[PDB]
């Protein structure tokens, strides 16, 4: 077998959770894209109230 | 004589976009190099230089009409520079000579 | 000759307010029939001083077509309110743009633009005495 | 050294960046969408506008004879005149500006907590330079190891490294003085400092000696083409 | 010129490409465990090049400077501009009944 004394410190965790890492980046660079759009056109609006 | 704000906004930003770019250069290269400990520190000083250097080739002549003095060249923004070189050294030295 | 190139040239034309309203008309012409899918929203602000130097250039026809995508583009808006009102006054047409102005007033009173237009109905109107004691009371 | 995992940089080390760099963004984004002008009668703005009259006046008034000064003198501050003597007049705006400026440092700490949860037990980077030992219980959270060396740092303080330098990263792309960082009310008293400031003041007509100083130097006149 | 923009790109990716040879030494040593404790010299000489000329590249990328005093861009103001004030406008002069109505 194979024995860890420290937890396994330096290995990623079995149960990582891929599909929340992966989901909040690609659901947060979507947000940063409306968010700018969202920033630009208000931006705009207040130019021109 | 009369300074203008936007002007001297102007350079005050332009200088501080080159040194951000150039302290993050110098982390990269930190990193890429391996250099641990106070031998690193000194290697940013040193980038920071030359990038006066730079900047004075780049001022040149007739400067006094760009800044009220070569101050800002040198210690512009040092510290700021320091912490991007830092963050961009861990990163470099982090993904090159770690793994 | 590039769109870019136009386009830097009406901005500097536009940053010192120059009134060559037949150079500028034209340019603005150009830019909005053949390169206004070119770029963005940098040319609405085109839209407004293309309009102007029609009612300078006296070129009454695309007035109302710029007028009219501003308005569909931006509902309710004191720019472009105040610009219907130069609209109006191109044809000297005074009662229906101070009542105009007044009702901007009514809707916003820290505008400024609906004042420097009414003055410029009074003095457009030869009512020298009252545009200055009018400009005199708006500097107050 | 340490064999680390390389799994540990495609997944801790790189989205850590990722996350702290597209967070950043959001947050000026955010910032400068919640922020709406606050509606101004005309007096505060009129007053407003006067004292910043009134305060360039005092700066720049060199370039302007004796008698136009002492006349704004008289006007400004004068019982005869009239002028800056007869010119005077859990809540919602105290708990929306403490909430903005919470949250300009509480949604990183809030995300590094996040992280440091997300993130426990692994060894991420190693620091370049020799930290101190008594620096271990915050740099290595959730590392049961002892003799480790200090330089070692966990998920959550790399990141907080990461988000102390990317400010100036942002400053580069963003825009000058962007908002994405981790860091009058009274007109009467404002009148009446204005009364004792200008009454401080003095006059010194800077064109008292023009000529003089444009005599001695031929006038520049090349480059006319 | 333009070209300066290029070349910090070339500067980059010779930093990157240093970056690959790097990773590869590493594995170098992660597979010798030798006593070496050096990286080559020709990896560290490109580093080093492609720093200055990177350096070099966005001196000039970060763009021109800018004169304190403020009568410079406004010598060449003409006097025939300022005084138009584009909010006051009047539209009753003799443009409009010259040119086509
Ligand atoms: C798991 C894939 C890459 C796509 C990311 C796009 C996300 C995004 O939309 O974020 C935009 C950012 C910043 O905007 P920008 O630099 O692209 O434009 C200039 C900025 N502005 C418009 C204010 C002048 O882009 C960036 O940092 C990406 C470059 C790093
Ligand atoms: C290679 C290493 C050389 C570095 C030397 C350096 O750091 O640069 C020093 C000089 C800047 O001082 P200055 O001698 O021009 O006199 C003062 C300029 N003033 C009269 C406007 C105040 O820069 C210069 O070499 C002038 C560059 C002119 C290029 C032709
Ligand atoms: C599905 C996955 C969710 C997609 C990613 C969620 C999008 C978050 C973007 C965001 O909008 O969040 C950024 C804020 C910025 O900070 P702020 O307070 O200045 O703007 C907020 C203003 N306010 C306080 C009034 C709300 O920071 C935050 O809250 C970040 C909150 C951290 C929680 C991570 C979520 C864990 C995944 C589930
Ligand atoms: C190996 C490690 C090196 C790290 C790389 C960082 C240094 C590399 C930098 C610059 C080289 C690109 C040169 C292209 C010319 C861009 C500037 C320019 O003259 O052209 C103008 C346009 C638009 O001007 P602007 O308003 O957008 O500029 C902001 C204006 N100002 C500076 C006054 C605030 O520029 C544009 O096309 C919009 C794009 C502006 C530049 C985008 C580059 C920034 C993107 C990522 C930086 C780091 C993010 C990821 C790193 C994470 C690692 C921790
Ligand atoms: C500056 C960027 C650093 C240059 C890359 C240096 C490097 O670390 O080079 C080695 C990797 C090759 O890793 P591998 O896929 O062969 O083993 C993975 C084993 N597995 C498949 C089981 C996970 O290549 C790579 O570019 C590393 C890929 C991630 C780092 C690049 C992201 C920065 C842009």
């Amino acid at each position: 077998t194979r024995v860890y004394p420290s937890k396994q410190f330096d290995v990623l965790k079995d149960d990582y959770d891929y599909v929340l890492i992966s989901s909040v980046l690609f659901g947060l660079v979507f947000a940063t894209m409306i968010t700018k759009r969202l920033a630009q056109v208000k931006l705009l609006n207040r130019a021109w109230r | 004589p009369f300074i203008s704000e936007a002007a001297v906004r102007g350079n005050a930003a332009v200088l501080d976009y080159c040194r951000t770019s150039v302290s993050a250069l110098s982390g990269a290269t930190a990193g890429i190099l391996g250099l641990t400990g106070l031998y690193g520190f000194i290697f940013y000083l040193l980038a920071s230089v030359l990038l006066s250097l730079l900047l004075i080739l780049k001022a040149g002549r007739r400067w006094n009409k760009y800044f009220k003095s070569r101050r800002p060249l040198f210690t512009g923004g040092l510290i700021g520079g320091l912490f991007t070189y830092v963050l961009f050294w861990t990163f470099l030295y982090g993904m090159v000579h770690v793994y | 000759v590039t769109w870019e190139e136009m386009r830097d040239k009406m901005r500097k034309w536009r940053e010192e307010n120059s009134r060559n309203s037949e150079q500028i008309v034209e340019v603005g012409e150009e830019l909005i029939n053949e390169y206004a899918s070119k770029l963005g929203d940098d040319i609405w602000i085109i839209y407004e001083q293309v309009m102007i130097a029609a009612l300078d250039y006296g070129r009454d026809d695309l007035a109302l077509f710029c007028l009219q995508e501003l308005r569909r583009q931006f509902p309710g808006s004191h720019r472009v309110k105040r610009l219907t009102g130069m609209r109006f006054e191109a044809m000297e047409r005074y009662d229906d743009a101070i009542q105009l102005y007044d009702r901007i007033l009514q809707e916003d009173p820290t505008n400024t633009a609906a004042r420097k237009r009414k003055i410029a109905i009074r003095k457009a109107q030869g009512k020298n005495v009252e545009a200055i004691r009018e400009l005199n009371e708006y500097l107050e | 050294e340490l064999l680390l995992d390389s799994n540990i940089r495609l997944w801790v080390v790189l989205p850590i960046v990722i996350i702290t760099f597209f967070v950043g963004m959001i947050r000026h984004y955010v910032s400068i969408l919640l922020q709406s002008d606050k509606k101004l009668t005309q007096e505060q703005v009129s007053d407003s506008q006067v004292l910043i009259r009134s305060r360039v006046l005092r700066e720049n008034g060199k370039y302007i004879p004796k008698q136009s000064f002492l006349t704004r003198k008289y006007y400004f501050n004068n019982p005869e005149d009239g002028f800056f003597k007869k010119t005077k007049r859990d809540p919602t705006m105290l708990t929306d500006m403490m909430k903005g400026n919470v949250t300009n440092v509480l949604p990183m700490i809030l995300i590094g907590g996040w992280i440091n949860m997300t993130f426990s037990g692994f060894v991420t980077t190693k620091v370049p330079f020799p930290l101190t030992l008594r620096f271990k219980p915050m740099l290595q959270q959730g590392i049961e190891l002892l003799t480790l060396d200090a330089s070692w740092v966990s998920s959550a303080s790399w990141y907080f490294l990461n988000v102390f330098g990317l400010r100036s990263i942002y400053s580069l792309i963003l825009g000058q003085d962007n908002a994405a960082d981790q860091s009058p009310a009274d007109t009467n008293k404002a009148f009446k400092t204005e009364w004792e400031a200008l009454e401080l003041t003095d006059h010194q007509w800077a064109l008292d000696d023009v000529e003089e100083e444009l005599m001695a130097k031929d006038l520049h006149f090349e480059g006319m083409f | 010129p333009s070209l300066w923009k290029g070349l910090v790109g070339i500067g980059l990716f010779a930093l990157a490409h240093a970056a690959f040879s790097a990773a590869q030494h590493r594995s170098y040593m992660r597979l010798t465990e030798k006593e070496d404790e050096s990286l080559p010299i020709d990896i560290v000489l490109q580093t080093l090049l492609a720093f200055a000329v990177t350096c070099y590249g966005i001196v000039h990328i970060a763009g021109e400077f800018k004169d304190m005093d403020a009568t410079s861009e406004l010598k060449n103001k003409t006097f025939d501009t300022l005084r138009n004030h584009p909010s006051f406008y009047v539209f009753n002069h003799r443009g409009r009944v010259l040119f086509r109505p």
